[PDB]
């Protein structure tokens, strides 16, 4: 199976040209296949076989694939565009193979970097033999965020469950992200941090027993 | 004219089993390859299985391989997918897709899917713990409190604040769907840091499924 | 002539693919001619495979 890999968010104003990168090492010798997916309803298929696009399809998508890298590029960007892309490949002598995706975000706002609170366990959840850290992360723009946890210094992913980022009253996004410990596995390590990554950059808040 | 509805799609138990059907008009059925491609909530597509136009040639993904069984009535023109054992990773919406190319493959029409939720999940009270400010902003001029409601079944949960006398700094956060199939979301509000130890704190918690009010009292510890 | 590019040309004309030698592919160049062989001619064609099924032969332009 050929893995691709995209990046989660790609962001661009009204009439902007925005390009979509699927990324795979030598991936030019394989014919990629692009989806749009807005939210609710099921993909569509823009373009298939690197460049070639189904009927009814607009000019304004179009598909390449050089070298370690195939492109979707949207050219006068309308906000309708906004969805979720994903790149496919399926050779005969393989099984299919999807992309991670890509969020594009059509800019009607400034970006803006988010607002992280974290919660520790309160002691009337300890007291039922419980532990559950509570991220709360807000204000932010686009609506693309990567949530990672850190005991002591090493990454979990066991026991995180992470939210849909969705819109708010003032049309920026939140997000939770909630981490279920052992009370053993709390007072175990003297700091856990929760990691939130956004358009590059990272704000990052600890907690210690 | 071409058009792909998928049926089957509910909740299981897990290692239960559930068989979705996807019925297709507007395309001579009988000479296309087929396939059923799923996807969990909030994360990307993932092809699940592949069906010849006759059935001779058959894959799966090695996520589901052994416990789903692909089969299709070219008579009736309909696809059907016999999933076994389920477990909570197979929670997703599962769609229809039609296969077209020959040596490399893509899936040119889709059904709008339908939702397989996989849970061992009873309509279940919240229980509400509270999240005391820390310490760090305790001092300054703005410090945030709140209320973890956690594993409750079905939605909804309706929170508030003093009785509605709280409004301002209010965040009430949307509910993550855990893999358990229960619900947990928090509320937080923000307050002067003045204001600690002189006003109370009470987000009142009402979960009309059960039958079950909660009025939690948070205090800086 | 890549095999990249005959199993592009293959989904281009799938409607019209047959036993007998398809256009060339290219006008200014070189390319290539398919066809299903003679003996996989009854066999539908998502399940062609394309080595063993399908005949392939460069057309100079």
């Amino acid at each position: 199976s050929y893995v691709l890999t995209q990046p989660p968010s790609v962001s661009v104003a009204p009439g902007q040209t925005a390009k979509i990168t699927c990324g795979g090492n030598n991936i030019g010798s394989e014919s990629v296949h692009w989806y749009q997916q807005k939210p609710g309803q099921a993909p569509v298929l823009v373009v298939y076989d690197d460049a070639v696009r189904p009927s009814g399809i607009p000019e304004r998508f179009s598909g390449s694939n050089s070298r370690n890298t195939a492109t979707l590029t949207i050219s006068r960007v309308e906000a309708g565009d906004e969805a979720a892309y994903y790149c496919q490949v399926w050779d005969s002598s393989t099984v299919a193979s999807f992309g991670g995706g890509t969020k594009l975000t059509v800019l009607g706002q400034p970006k803006a970097a988010p607002s992280v609170t974290l919660f520790p366990p309160s002691s009337e959840e300890l007291q039922a033999n419980k532990a559950t850290l509570v991220c709360l992360v807000s204000d932010f723009y686009p609506g693309a965020v990567t949530v990672a946890w850190k005991a002591d210094g090493s990454p979990v992913k066991v026991g995180v469950e992470t939210t849909k980022p969705s819109k708010q009253s003032n049309n920026k996004y939140a997000a939770s992200s909630y981490l279920s410990l052992t009370p053993e596995q709390w007072k175990s390590h003297r700091s856990y941090s929760c990691r939130v990554t956004h358009e590059g950059s990272t704000v990052e808040k600890t907690v210690a027993p | 004219e071409v058009q792909l509805v998928e049926s089957g799609g509910g909740l299981v138990k897990p290692g239960g089993s559930l068989r979705l059907s996807c019925a297709a008009s507007g395309f001579s059925f009988s000479e296309y390859r087929m396939n059923w491609v799923r996807q969990a909530p909030g994360k990307g597509l993932e092809w699940v299985s592949f069906i010849s136009s006759s059935g001779t040639y058959i894959d799966y993904a090695d996520s589901v391989k052994g416990r789903f069984t692909i089969s299709r009535d070219n008579v009736n023109n309909s696809l059907y997918l016999q999933m076994n054992n389920l477990r909570a990773g197979d929670t997703a919406v599962y769609y229809c897709a039609r296969g077209m190319g020959i040596a490399v493959r893509r899936f040119d029409y889709w059904g709008q899917g339908t939702l397989v939720s996989v849970s061992s999940a009873s309509t279940k009270g919240p229980s509400v713990f509270p999240l005391a400010p820390s310490s760090k902003s305790t001092s300054g001029g703005t410090a945030a409190l709140g209320c973890l409601v956690k594993d409750y079944f079905p939605e909804p949960v309706t929170v508030s604040w003093n009785s509605g006398a709280l409004t301002s700094g209010v965040h009430t956060f949307p509910a993550v769907l855990q893999s358990s199939g229960l619900y947990s979301l928090s509320s937080v509000v923000t307050v002067p840091s003045s204001s600690l130890g002189t006003q109370t704190y009470i987000c009142n918690v009402n979960h009309k499924p059960s039958n079950t009010k909660v009025d939690k009292k948070v205090e800086p510890k | 002539p890549s095999d990249k590019h005959i199993k592009e040309y293959l989904n281009k004309i799938q409607n019209s693919l047959s036993t007998e030698w398809s256009p060339c592919s290219v006008t200014c160049g070189n390319g290539i001619q398919v066809r299903i062989k003679p003996g996989s001619a009854n066999k539908p064609k998502d399940e062609l495979d394309y080595a063993n099924d399908i005949e392939k032969k460069i057309c100079k332009m």
